[PDB]
This record gives structure tokens, C-alpha cells and sequence, in this order.
RNA sequence: AAAACUUUCAGCAACGGAUCUCUUGGCUCUCGCAUCGAUGAAGAACGCAGCGAAAUGCGAUACGUAAUGUGAAUUG
RNA sequence: AUGUGGAACGGGGUAUUGUAAGCAGCUGCUGAGAUUAAGCCUUUGUUCCCAAGAUUUG
RNA sequence: UGGACCCACUAAUAGGGACUACUGAUGAAG
RNA sequence: GCAGAUCUUGGUGGAAGUAGCAUUCAAAUGAGAACUUUGAAGACUGAAGUGGGGAAAGGUUCCAUGUGAACAGCAGUUGGACAUGGGUUCCAAGGUGAACAGCCUCUAGUUGAUAGAACAAUGUAGAUAAGGGAAGUCGGCAAAAUGCCACUGUCCCUAUCUACUAUCUAGCGAAACCACAGCCUGGGGAACGGGCCAGGCAAAAUCAGCGGG
RNA sequence: ACCAUCUAGUAGCUGGUUC
RNA sequence: GUACGUGAAAUUGCUGAAAGGGAAGCAUUGGAAAUCAG
């Protein structure tokens, strides 16, 4: 489960849960990180991608 | 156990108690798989789990739907209780393992005894389950005797 | 054993009279069922993109005929099912090299 | 004219907790005594044990301290 | 359980609808195009499958 | 018999009594 | 000294396994996945929200980690559940439109209600119907006609179509009631009955309808 | 409206009443 | 074996035996099968 990781990533990226996307082949790496700094480092590395707003 | 067998000569035992399964379905599965060969029982339980055969319902047959897969046992009513079969499959795994421990010949094992008893009601009705596998394998009166004597002399 | 064959499906006869709300699910059901009866296998694996063209036109509107490719790839023998796009879906079953 | 099903009989196993035996309990009777509190009673609350949640014990000295007696424990 | 065998497509026939985009000058390509078995007929078309498993049987 | 004693049709519009069974569906067996 | 008291208390049955109770793909985890999670699609709620906050009230339900049960009326690897620690009434986008209407969205949020398979008798809800237009019914009951004439399946006379219940499957799973039982005709002074008498008769196990009794 | 006592009430009856 | 002394009946399951064409249970007389007894 990555509900806690998703919530932390959403808070760090200031984006909704729908806008947060994760690599299907990085479940172990995403689950390992539990700190806000680790989430930011993963976001910088590209592990978590923020989906841009679509249409209006 | 219930029956005079379970002598260590050619038997192996297993049991379960307070198993969270309905008593009536477990009884019907126990009645059906009684007397079969052990490996034969396994595929049959695999068939029931996969709907390629059905266990006849005989005593607790209230409201069972009639199916064509109950034709081998001569009944019209059949059902596929998969919860109780899973309980029986685990029990047969353990009984098979106990047969390994004692050192029988597993190719010729048969279900010699299987019995399901009601358990302390807790509502649901738990069931005690027990399985045994084993191997297969006047006078002559003075007048009556005198006539016998005379007829004995007669033949010679 | 390992073979790749390109098939085509006539869903309209297979979806004739099917409830509108269940048009899309039964479709996917039928493709996998079709897969078994032509691949002689029981378990399959469907490309998620294939389901995308299954659900392009919603839940109740499924195209009458679809073009599919079946590959008997070795298990980790499974059948990967892929969408194949052609200008017209009306050609005979082909054996893709 | 089988098996299944029902019923009856016996064996075995369940279920249930009767019966028997017991008992630091109750009940009854008799006998003895007179002793609460503004010097804060009866009752209540919160705490106090090494690990206790239980019952009693106790009040920040907190399952007690002082003194006397016994004599070498406490106990999961 | 190997054959005028069976299946999946495809072609033809029969049908329902009413002339598809695009091009050219309302008109012509256009009774076109689409659908056609899901309880329609047929198939020298292409491909595959089957010469099995379990049970019960004097 | 059809319509509000009636008014037509009609061959005629006579007078009266009042769990198991029922209907289908499987089915073991000499 | 118990067979009764719609006896008291406890235990146990038949009834009965009976009545009954909008998602799709792929991947990962896990003994075990239709319910956990991730990626994708389908959608749904839609700024008077299923959004973001507070007051009253609750009190640790907050957070991370851990999971044999029990609880989450299916399931469960998940959980406001269990265990261990840690922790202090306000705001209101776009289009349509007069509009904070309805509809579609924007940001955000949900996929949860046992599920599967079919579609037959019944019923519920909804439509169309040739010809006649109150002949049905105590009757314009209900729709139809708009938002004496006229319309209408009320009827002649019903037919067809759609969803759901319904049936079956996996799981979960009652209670009323119960002296004992359950074929029929006549007779048994009555009350003639389910038992008696005289007959008709009478072959397991069942499934679904009708409820006659 | 409820509660506890008086109460083990009025019972001219209903039911039961043990080898 | 902590669902712990003894473990009854109702009640359920398994095995063995027997019976059964719209009930059963009971009684008298015997037969058959089992099992005793002097």
C-alpha cells in the first residue's frame, strides 16, 4: 500500500490525488521512502510525476 | 476415534475441530468422498471446486437445484459447496502427510472412514471433522451315525 | 507451439440482445472465451490498450467486428491478445510470421 | 425389487452438564461485649505495588513508617 | 475418435435501409453505402481443431 | 346473448344444487 | 416419590439449509484477490459539491508500524476494527440561460452497498398498437386529448417490447408452529372425524407453479 | 408516568396436585 | 489436556443389522436370526 506515500507526495507537490502518478516499476522504491525529504528527492529524480491540468 | 480401525498397522489419521463451515454441507461431502481412493478423491474435490462434478445432496436435500452433473450418483439434486471442499482438501493434505510419516504405500490408500459431527454452537454451527485412511486386503447320533456307517460300507 | 495468428471477431452476433449496461463487460468476456477456443489454452492475458479500443465508444456501443492478434508466448504458455488496426476489418485469419 | 431415504435396534464418537462424592459458603440457635463524628464520622473520588489488570492494604512517609513480639523470609 | 468431420473468418445469394465520403460540373461516379444471424440459404475460399480425459457399467 | 321490468339479437336466451390435493417436470429399480 | 399446571430454570430438536440478504484491463503485495494497492479506461458527485474549513457534540477515532481471530450483515492482504508507540455557519470557476434553475463541466472527491449466470410462468414499473371510441365498470377509476364535439387498450381482445423481482449458482442464514400423523366414498345416535367399520386402493427420492383443503 | 414497600390481598373461580 | 473429577437424557453423525406399496407405536401366539441360562 502507498496511500501514505501518495498523501505525502500530494502535499509536497501541492497537487490533488488525481494529478499524482507513479512509475509502475518503482513500487519498492516509492514504498521505501517515508520522509518528506525522501519524497522531494524522489520527485526531483522523477519517481513521482504531477499530471498537468487538462482542458479547462 | 469413532471406529475400531486406526490401528497403526496400515492406517493414518487426521482430524479437525471447530471448523467454521456449515455442518450439513460438510456431511454431504463427507458421505460422497467416503470409500474412494485417496488420489481419486483429490481430483474429485478439484472437479467440485471447478464445477466439473457435483456432490449429491441426500439427507439435507431441501431446495437443492437439479443438475445434470448429479447423474453419476443416481440422484437428481446436486450442489457444489466449495467452502466445505476446501476444508476437506486441507484435511486430506494433512492425512496424506501423516501417511507419509507412518510409512504406508500412498498409491493404494482409500478413505476408509470419514465422519462429521456437530460442534458447540457459537449463530453458526461449527463441525468436527475426522478422517481415516487405510489399506485394503455337529454330531452323529446312534441311528444317524449307524446309517452313515452302513452307507460307508455300501460304497466299498 | 509458439505461434502468432491474427484473428477477427464478429461481436454483433455475440452481443445480439445483450443488455446495454452489460455490453462492454460481456465483450471482454467473449474475447477471452474466444481466445481459449482457438488457442486451446485456458488462461489468457489482455493488453490494457486493447481494452481502450473496447471502451472507446462507451459501455453500450461496441463495434460489430474487431481485428485481433493472438500470440502463444511462453509463460514465466500464455496468449497475449493485441489490437490490430486495418483500414477495413474484413480479411481472413492470417498466420503472422 | 438393489442403493439412496425414513424408521427401529446395538457399538463408537459428538452435544449437553444431570447424577454421585466433596466444601474456607449460607442459614438457624445460643453465648459475650458497647466502641462513631467539627480533635472532621459514614460515604465518594483520585492516587500509592518492580512488573497487577483482580480483591484486600494504604494516603505524597501512600499494599505503609515508629514501637513490641516472633525468628529468617517474600514468591507467578 | 479424421471425415461430401467440426469450428473461426471471408466470398456469393436473399434481405432491411435509402444512395456514404471525396471528386467534378441540384446533378454524375451512387439501387450506393452500411447491416445480414445472433432462431436466413450456401461455400473446392484461408486458417485451426479433433484419431481425449474422468466416471458408471455381466 | 349483448345493452339501460324493460329492447333488441338469437335456434333458445330453462329452472336449480354444490401436510394432502391439482397442474406440469425429473427420477433410482428389479 | 411427578408426564402434565399456556409450570420454573437449563439444554436440545423438526420446521430448514427453508423464508430471506457500473465497472473493465494489466501489475504488485499476499497461503489465499471481484472487494488491498498501483497504472489505464469507463463513469458518478458536480462551486447552494460526495470540495476546503469551523461551531455544538464526540475523545484519540489523528499518525506510523504491526495483523491468528473477533468487528466492517459478501469478502478482505485493507480499515474510524485489534495491538504497539508517537503526536496538539464561511469560501463558491467556465459554458448554456433572466438565473446560486436544470444540463455539461472546472478544482476536488467516490467506485461502496454479496456476487455470478441466464431471461421461461407471475408480479411491479414503463411504452406502442390495426378497426370501433364508454359497448367495461354502480362509474371517464388510471392514463389519453392542452401544457354535444374531441381523445383514449376501460372494453370488444388482447399482442408485442424494456428494466427489476422472480429461478439457479458461491457465501451467510432465521422464526412462527409442533400429542401423533397426513389418499378417497359411505356408515358410525352426536360432531360425524384424520385414527373406528366396509370399501376404493396403495411402489422410493424429488423440482417448479395454484393455494383448493 | 414510573419505582419500592404494604402484599404471600380480595380468588365465591381457572389450571395443576407426585409410589 | 486448562472447552480439564464422575459425564445421564433429550439431540446429532459414522459403522453394523433389520424393516417399509398412503404412517408408526402397543398387546397375545409362535417361526426365523442372534444370545443366554441351567
Amino acid at each position: 500500500n502507498l496511500r501514505t506515500q501518495k498523501r505525502l507526495a500530494a502535499s509536497v507537490l501541492k497537487c490533488g490525488k488525481r494529478k499524482v502518478w507513479m512509475d509502475p516499476n518503482e513500487i519498492s522504491e516509492i514504498s521505501n521512502a517515508n520522509s518528506r525529504q525522501n519524497v522531494r528527492k524522489l520527485i526531483k529524480d522523477g519517481l513521482v510525476i504531477r499530471k498537468p491540468n487538462l482542458m479547462h | 476415534y469413532s471406529a475400531s480401525p486406526a490401528l497403526e498397522t496400515k492406517c493414518a489419521k487426521a482430524r479437525g475441530a471447530y471448523l467454521r463451515t456449515h455442518f450439513k454441507n460438510s456431511r454431504e461431502v463427507a458421505f460422497t468422498i467416503n470409500g474412494m481412493s485417496l488420489k481419486k478423491a483429490f481430483i474429485f474435490l478439484d472437479n467440485v471446486k471447478e464445477h466439473k462434478q457435483a456432490v449429491p445432496f441426500r439427507r439435507f436435500n431441501g431446495g437443492v437445484g437439479r443438475t445434470a452433473q448429479g447423474k453419476e450418483f443416481g440422484v437428481t439434486q446436486a450442489r457444489w459447496p466449495v467452502k466445505s471442499v476446501k476444508f476437506f482438501y486441507d484435511l486430506l493434505k494433512n492425512a496424506e502427510a501423516n501417511a507419509e510419516a507412518k510409512g504406508l504405500d500412498m498409491d493404494k490408500l482409500i478413505i476408509k472412514h470419514v465422519q462429521v459431527n456437530a460442534a458447540p454452537k457459537q449463530l453458526s454451527s461449527p463441525s468436527h471433522i475426522e478422517i481415516i485412511v487405510a489399506e485394503e486386503e455337529s454330531r452323529v447320533s446312534l441311528k444317524q451315525g449307524a446309517k452313515a456307517r452302513n452307507l460307508a460300507a455300501r460304497k466299498a | 507451439q509458439v505461434v502468432t495468428r491474427d484473428y477477427t471477431i464478429h461481436m454483433h452476433k455475440r452481443l445480439y440482445g445483450v443488455s446495454f449496461k452489460k455490453r462492454a463487460p460481456r465483450a471482454i468476456k467473449e474475447i477471452v472465451a474466444f481466445a481459449q477456443k482457438h488457442m486451446q489454452t485456458k488462461e489468457v492475458r489482455v493488453d490494457p490498450s486493447l481494452n481502450k479500443e473496447v471502451w472507446k465508444r462507451g459501455i453500450r456501443n461496441v463495434p460489430h467486428r474487431l481485428r485481433l492478434r493472438l500470440s502463444r508466448k511462453r509463460s514465466d504458455l500464455y496468449t497475449y491478445v493485441q489490437a490490430v488496426d486495418v483500414a477495413n476489418p474484413k480479411m481472413e485469419t492470417t498466420v503472422v510470421e
